[PDB]
Parts: structure tokens; C-alpha cells; sequence
């Protein structure tokens, strides 16, 4: 699943990336829209942070 | 670890005597 | 009354003393008629660290035993043994059911108090087979659990304890409940951890009326002794100070009683005072610690703590004083203390100020699952390769 | 009856009142707590020790 | 009525005087005894003590 969503972002980035060429040159019309998506990408930040992890699978194997 | 319980006993009692006299 | 046993052969094994409690351990046992067991009992005596029997080639035969006791033990429980099959003959005549039952149960319960087990569980077990009241059900099982807390074999604790603790809940009787808490308490301060042992000890006193037990005084003074050692200032504030009944009661308390204070005063010169004597005091009479070591390190640990949750800051001449022992001494433990995470302080000697960070927050309970899993991943390891061969 | 239950109703009243001027506050001296609560400043430094225990 | 009085005072179980504080005041309002002004003044001091004020 996790594979199948790196494939099928990459295909939506494509559809903008291959329109900004398009409209900077070849005059298709700027809208509102696909300029307020691209600047929040730079602007939120993301920052990598802890957690989510467990030991517990091995005592009930040994149990059995 | 190492045996604390021995020696604390005596020197708990005697020590803090003198300490009432040299220190508040 | 039997409880006394169980403790007394637990203080040969005290490290702080060793020669005066075998005076203490003989006393009760000679009364009871242990002594024909006792050649065998002996070698568990060893362990604990001498014995002053008549057969012991250990150092202090200093109090030792008298011949005479061991004989007339044995002439005794072979005329015991005498009535009984004499009992047992007689019983047909009558009801096959009641008389054969009542005497194997009273022969039992008497191999117990000699501390013959072989013969206590034979004895009992005829007993279980046919109907017999559930209260005296509840208490013959306990006294071969009584035998083995005697005995001081481990294992052997285990065995009887899983048993009752079945018969008791299914039962109706409250009281009984509670006396298996207290042969469980002797448990609990048997094994190095003697925080266990507080709480059964707090529920008994209650209820666990007299027959099987010492004398409510004697039995209340063992009851703050332990509350003391498990729980701090709230938890001690609330139970023990909160209530009623002390104050109805009356003390007759005075010397623990200064000890349970000393905390809550929050003087840690009073309480170190206390402590240093009380060790020696109460310890060396009754069993609650064979192994020294744990019971001022965990005091040490609670005392310093307390002080440092409170107060950020302290002179180091009120530090020397209040915690007792020398600079150099407190120094040393600081550095055990630190490494569990639960005090964290810095000592300024050179600048002559003591700072508590003092961090209560979310790293103190990491702290406790990182640390606590360590002792179970190791153990199984060494479980699966011993199955798989 | 009141007379037995006053003392400790006093107690958590500065118990209370205590937790009130902590809340928004940090590094407050414990002169501005003992105004706040306009209680003398013993009592305050003994009261707030036990509530950190 | 007399009961909440041992037990409030001494023992410190607030909730038992107050059941007993209670069914006093029950009791007596049927008939409309003075005894009914008296008892509703203790069921106030019990709850007091307990500090939900």
C-alpha cells in the first residue's frame, strides 16, 4: 500500500509540474488555485520527531 | 552491589553528633 | 502463636548479627516439640548461618541443647502415634466417615508442629477426601504451608500457597482469607523484597481474630513497622495518621511510633536518629529483612529524596547533619541514587550550594519501562534453549 | 461538630487558594504567593512543600 | 440526629452523620417539629467538612 502511494503521488505532481510549463510559457491561464497548493509545501516544514515502536511479539512465540 | 547497611548504622549515629556541634 | 517459628528461624540468616539470634531461634521451637525433627531441620540451620543443637557441630554450643529434649520429643510422638492407630481401630465401630477423618487430620496437624512433613501430608490428605467444615478446611492447608516457611526451602513455599489461594476465595469465610496473608507476609520479607510484605500485614490486623495469631498488641507494633519501610509521607499520612483508631486504641507505641513522625516532620535528623537504632532494634527480634542491605537502601534513598523534592536548595552543613553519616560517605551514595533517574541533583561543593533540578515529568516513567524489561528478555533466552534440546 | 471541622476546612482552604496562584505562574517569589493568599509567609513555605510531596 | 453528632465530631465520617442529620430532618418536618430547623443546620456543616463548599 505504502509502494502503490509513492507510485501514484508521483503521477499527480507530474500533472501540475508539466501545467506551470505550460502556463509560464504557451499562455495557459494562472489560476488562484494551483498557486495556493505548490507555496504550502515551503511553508509547513515538516519536522521528524520520535515515537511508535514495541518489543512485545517474541514472549508470546515462547510461550507457545 | 557493595554491603552499605553495615556501615551506615555506625556512622549514621556517631557522626551526625559531631556534625550537631560543628554545623547547623 | 506459631507465627514466632517462622520468624525466629529467619535470624541466623540477619548479616548484621549472626551469634545472638540463635539464642532467640531456640526458645520456641524447644516448647513446641520440634526437637525430633530438629537433626534434620539442622543442615537448613547451616545455610542460615549456625545452629546451637545438641547434633550441631556449628561454633556456638554456647546454649546448646540438653540430649534429654531430643528422646522425650521422640518417646512422645511414638505414643502419639500409639493413640492414634488404637483411635483408628475403635473408629469402624462407630462412623467410618467422622471418626477416622477427626483423628487423621489432629495427627496431622501435630506431624506439622514438629515439622514432619512427609507425615503431615499423608495424614491430611485422607481428610480432604471427606466432608469437613470449609473454615477448617482453610486452616489445616495453611499448616502445611507453615511447614515449609519454617523449613526455609523456597520452592517449597510455592506449592502450598497456589493451593489455598484457591480453596480461600471459593470459600465464605472472610476471616480465614486473611490469615493466609500473614504465612504469605513471612513470604514476602523472606525474599529480598520487603515491600511486598506491608500491605497483607495492614489488611490482617483487622480481622484475623485471635487462634493462630500472638496478641493484638504485638501483632500492631509489627504493623507500623512495615507500613513505614513501603510506603512515604502521602501514602503513610492517609493510612496510619487519618485514622480513628489509634487514637481510641491508645500507644503503647512510642519508639516505632517516632520513627512513622520522623518523615512526615520532614527532619531528616530526627528520622536518621531513628533509624541507625531502630535497624538494630526491631530487625534482630522479628524477621522483617535476612538480608540487610535492602532495608537502609531503600530508607536512604526515600529520606534524601524527600528532602530534595521539597527544598531546592541546602547548605552542605545541613545536608552532613541531617543525612547523618559523612560528606565523603553521602557523596558515594549520590552517585547509586543518581543513576536511577528518580533524584537527579547536582552537589556545588566547591561553591557550597546543593541544587535539585528535580525533573517530574514524562522521562521518570520512561525511565521505569526501559529499565524494568531488561530482567525478563535476558531470562528468555536462556528458557528457549534449554526447551529446544 | 464546626468546631473540629473548621481546622481542616482552614487547611484546604489555603490548600486551594495555593494551586490558584501557581497556575499561570513560574519563578514567583514567595513573598508575591504570601500576599496573594494574605496569610503569613512560615505557613505558606511549609503548606508548599507538602503539596509538592 | 443525636448519632451525627458522635460521629461527624470525633470519628471524622462526614457522610455517615449526614445520613443520619438526614433522616432526622425527614422525620420531623411531617409533623413540623423546631427540632427540623436544627437538624438542616448540621446536614450544611457535614458538607463543609468535606469541602464541596
Amino acid at each position: 500500500n505504502q509502494v502503490h502511494g509513492l507510485k501514484g503521488l508521483n503521477s499527480k505532481l507530474l500533472d501540475i509540474r508539466t501545467y506551470l510549463e505550460k502556463v509560464a510559457s504557451g499562455k495557459l491561464p494562472i489560476n488562484h488555485h494551483i498557486i495556493y497548493q505548490l507555496q504550502d509545501v515551503f511553508n509547513l516544514l515538516p519536522d521528524a520527531s520520535l515515537q511508535e515502536f514495541v518489543k512485545a511479539f517474541y514472549l508470546k512465540t515462547n510461550d507457545q | 552491589n557493595v554491603e552499605d547497611d553495615f556501615s551506615n548504622q555506625l556512622r549514621a549515629e556517631l557522626e551526625k553528633h559531631g556534625y550537631k556541634m560543628e554545623t547547623s | 502463636m506459631p507465627l514466632e517459628n517462622l520468624e525466629e528461624e529467619g535470624l541466623p540468616k540477619n548479616p548484621d548479627l549472626r551469634i545472638a539470634q540463635l539464642r532467640f531461634l531456640l526458645s520456641l521451637p524447644e516448647h513446641r516439640g520440634d526437637t525430633a525433627v530438629r537433626e534434620e531441620l539442622m543442615a537448613a540451620v547451616r545455610e542460615n548461618n549456625m545452629a546451637p543443637y545438641y547434633e550441631a557441630l556449628c561454633k556456638s554450643l554456647d546454649w546448646q541443647m540438653d540430649m534429654d529434649l531430643l528422646s522425650k520429643m521422640k518417646k512422645a510422638n511414638e505414643e502419639e502415634l500409639k493413640r492414634l492407630d488404637e483411635e483408628l481401630e475403635d473408629a469402624e465401630k462407630n462412623l467410618g466417615e467422622s471418626e477416622i477423618r477427626d483423628a487423621m487430620m489432629a495427627k496431622a496437624e501435630y506431624l506439622c508442629q514438629i515439622g514432619d512433613k512427609e507425615g503431615a501430608l499423608t495424614a491430611f490428605r485422607k481428610t480432604y477426601d471427606k466432608t469437613v467444615a470449609l473454615g477448617h478446611r482453610l486452616d489445616i492447608v495453611f499448616y502445611l504451608l507453615r511447614i515449609g516457611l519454617f523449613y526455609m526451602d523456597n520452592d517449597l513455599i510455592t506449592r502450598n500457597t497456589e493451593k489455598a489461594k484457591s480453596l480461600i476465595e471459593e470459600g465464605g469465610d472472610w476471616d480465614r482469607r486473611n490469615r493466609l496473608k500473614v504465612y504469605q507476609g513471612l513470604y514476602c520479607v523472606a525474599i529480598r523484597d520487603f515491600k511486598q510484605a506491608a500491605e497483607l500485614f495492614l489488611d490482617t490486623v483487622s480481622t484475623f481474630t485471635s487462634y493462630e495469631l500472638m496478641d493484638y498488641k504485638t501483632f500492631v507494633t509489627y504493623t507500623v513497622y512495615v507500613s513505614m519501610i513501603a510506603l512515604e509521607r502521602p501514602d503513610l499520612r492517609e493510612k496510619v495518621i487519618k485514622g480513628a483508631e489509634i487514637l481510641e486504641v491508645l500507644h503503647s507505641l512510642p519508639a516505632v511510633r517516632q520513627y512513622l513522625f520522623s518523615l512526615y516532620e520532614c527532619r531528616y535528623s530526627v528520622f536518621f536518629q531513628s533509624l541507625a537504632v531502630v535497624e538494630q532494634e526491631m530487625k534482630k527480634d522479628w524477621l522483617f529483612a535476612p538480608h540487610y542491605r535492602y532495608y537502609v537502601r531503600e530508607m536512604r534513598i526515600h529520606a534524601y529524596s524527600q528532602l530534595l523534592e521539597s527544598y531546592r536548595s541546602l547548605t552542605l552543613g545541613y545536608m552532613a547533619e541531617a543525612f547523618g553519616v559523612g560528606v565523603e560517605f553521602i557523596d558515594q551514595e549520590l552517585s547509586r541514587f543518581i543513576a536511577a533517574g528518580r533524584l537527579h541533583c547536582k552537589i556545588d561543593k566547591v561553591n557550597e550550594i546543593v541544587e535539585t533540578n528535580r525533573p517530574d515529568s514524562k522521562n521518570w516513567q520512561y525511565q521505569e519501562t526501559i529499565k524494568k524489561g531488561d530482567l525478563l528478555l535476558n531470562r528468555v533466552q536462556k528458557l528457549s534453549r534449554v526447551i529446544n534440546m | 461538630i464546626i468546631s473540629t471541622h473548621l481546622a481542616k476546612l482552614y487547611d484546604n482552604l489555603l490548600e486551594q487558594n495555593l494551586i490558584r496562584v501557581i497556575e499561570p505562574f513560574s519563578r514567583v517569589q514567595i513573598e508575591h504567593i504570601s500576599s496573594l493568599i494574605k496569610l503569613s509567609k512560615a505557613d505558606v513555605e511549609r503548606k508548599l512543600s507538602q503539596m509538592i510531596l | 440526629m443525636q448519632s451525627g453528632i458522635i460521629h461527624a465530631a470525633e470519628e471524622k465520617d462526614w457522610k455517615t452523620a449526614y445520613s443520619y442529620f438526614y433522616e432526622a430532618f425527614e422525620g420531623y418536618d411531617s409533623i413540623d417539629s423546631p427540632k427540623a430547623i436544627t437538624s438542616l443546620k448540621y446536614m450544611l456543616l457535614c458538607k463543609i467538612m468535606l469541602n464541596t463548599p
